[PDB]
């Protein structure tokens, strides 16, 4: 017990440690190097901002929440981090879909669309995402006790009041996750199925790398979300835990699947390191 | 990094041909397999169109709806290097033609200097 504590900080918290490292690097690596500055890779920035966020905030108090056994920071903070855990987290969502569409507009029309493609519909888009994020989770959270009129949320215990009620912890859930997981599936099975062998194995290889990034990271949270939301005693608090670092480590490893998957990107990633 | 110089650029008349050559130099690590080749040209004043697409790697051919049928591509694996044709020229063909390479998704993409082609007549 006396070296287990330790040992929990020292995994997640480095954890969280490579996550901001990564991501800072990604932003630094696009504004440095004029090359890869391509609008492609705006939606890399801001994806690596929504990382650098959930890399900095959520997992440190999350850390901090699991390693003491309750939340004592207080109500007001509790839905502060709650909001803003969820809306950055759902804006790292609606950027990986936003790339998705993206990319499957560059493949289609492979001479229109990249160039009718402007830096302010990427900067437009991208906004969008996070606005669509904001309003979806934001004020579902805070102000829900008001609206209630109790806040359902215990004294040691951090969690959202509403998948108290599953109505609405369905329709959020499906348009954070469900929706958009759909979509990029279908759109992806579209660019594999219709940009394409060298040039065709490694299409499908990138897909299937991202989209079992994305599902093996982001479904356990959402369809353990889907289970307690029924029954009550029905889950612990270890596997919930289990869930929520598994919906974090996405924003660890968004970093390979979209910018380290290409070749220049790492090359450049080194000479930071290598100073 | 790398760089894409042109060739071919000169003067003809209405009805007759020229010929294109991108060469791209020397890169690290990536292969000019892994690197998908356009033609675009640039008017005066008119937006930077996209006249032909090809990708080496696959051999697919993708022409633009203006320059359909007029237009042939291809090029020299072996050599890293791309030919564009074309025949039956019109004066509406008097652009700056520069090459463009962009790796899968958009990353690593990459524009050339560019040469001038001006149809008399
Ligand atoms: C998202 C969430 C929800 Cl919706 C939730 O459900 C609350 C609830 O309905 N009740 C009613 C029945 N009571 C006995 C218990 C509270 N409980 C937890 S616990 C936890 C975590 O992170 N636990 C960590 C410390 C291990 C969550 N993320 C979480
Ligand atoms: C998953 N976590 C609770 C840690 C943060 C969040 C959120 C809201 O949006 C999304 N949930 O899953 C997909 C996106």
């Amino acid at each position: 017990k006396t070296f287990e504590v330790v040992f929990i900080v020292l995994v997640a918290g480095s954890l969280s440690l490579v996550t901001i490292i990564g991501n800072i690097l990604v932003m630094v690596s696009i504004k440095v190097n004029r090359h890869l500055q391509t609008v492609n890779n705006y939606f890399l920035f801001s994806l690596a901002c929504a990382d650098l966020i959930i890399g900095v905030f959520s997992m440190n108090l999350y850390t901090l929440y699991t390693v003491i056994g309750y939340w004592p920071l207080g109500p007001v903070v509790c839905d502060l981090w709650l909001a803003l855990d969820y809306v950055v987290s759902n804006a790292s969502v609606m950027n990986l879909l936003i790339i998705s569409f993206d990319r499957y507009f560059c493949v289609t029309k492979p001479l229109t669309y990249p160039v009718k493609r402007t830096t302010k519909m990427a900067g437009m888009m991208i906004a969008a995402a996070w606005v669509l994020s904001f309003i979806l989770w934001a004020p579902a959270i805070l102000f829900w006790q008001f609206i209630v009129g109790v806040r359902t949320v215990e004294d040691g215990e951090c969690y959202i009041q509403f998948f108290s009620n599953a109505a609405v912890t369905f329709g959020t859930a499906i348009a954070a996750f469900y929706l958009p997981v759909i979509i990029m599936t279908v759109l992806y099975w579209h660019i594999s199925r219709a940009s394409k062998p060298s040039r065709e194995k490694k299409v499908t290889r990138t897909i299937l790398a991202i989209l079992l990034a994305f599902i093996i990271t982001w479904a356990p949270y959402n369809v353990m979300v889907l289970i307690n939301t029924f029954c009550a005693p029905c889950i612990p608090n270890t596997v919930w835990t289990i869930g929520y670092w598994l919906c974090y480590i996405n924003s660890t490893i968004n970093p390979a699947c979209y910018a380290l998957c290409n070749a220049t990107f790492k090359k450049t990633f080194k000479h930071l390191l290598m100073c | 990094q790398v760089q894409l110089q042109e060739s071919g650029g000169g003067l003809v008349q209405a009805g007759d041909s020229l010929r294109l050559s991108c060469a791209a130099s020397g890169f690290d690590f990536d292969n000019f397999d892994d690197y998908a080749i356009g033609w675009f040209r640039q008017a005066p004043g008119q937006e930077r169109e996209g006249v032909s697409c090809i990708d080496p790697s696959d051999g697919s051919t993708i022409y633009a709806d203006s320059a359909k049928g007029r237009f042939t591509i291809s090029s020299d694996n072996a050599e890293n290097t791309v030919y564009l044709q074309m025949n039956s020229l019109k004066p509406e063909d008097t652009a700056v033609y520069v090459c463009s390479a962009w790796t899968l998704f958009h990353s690593d993409e990459y524009w050339g200097q560019g040469t001038q082609v001006t149809v008399s007549s």
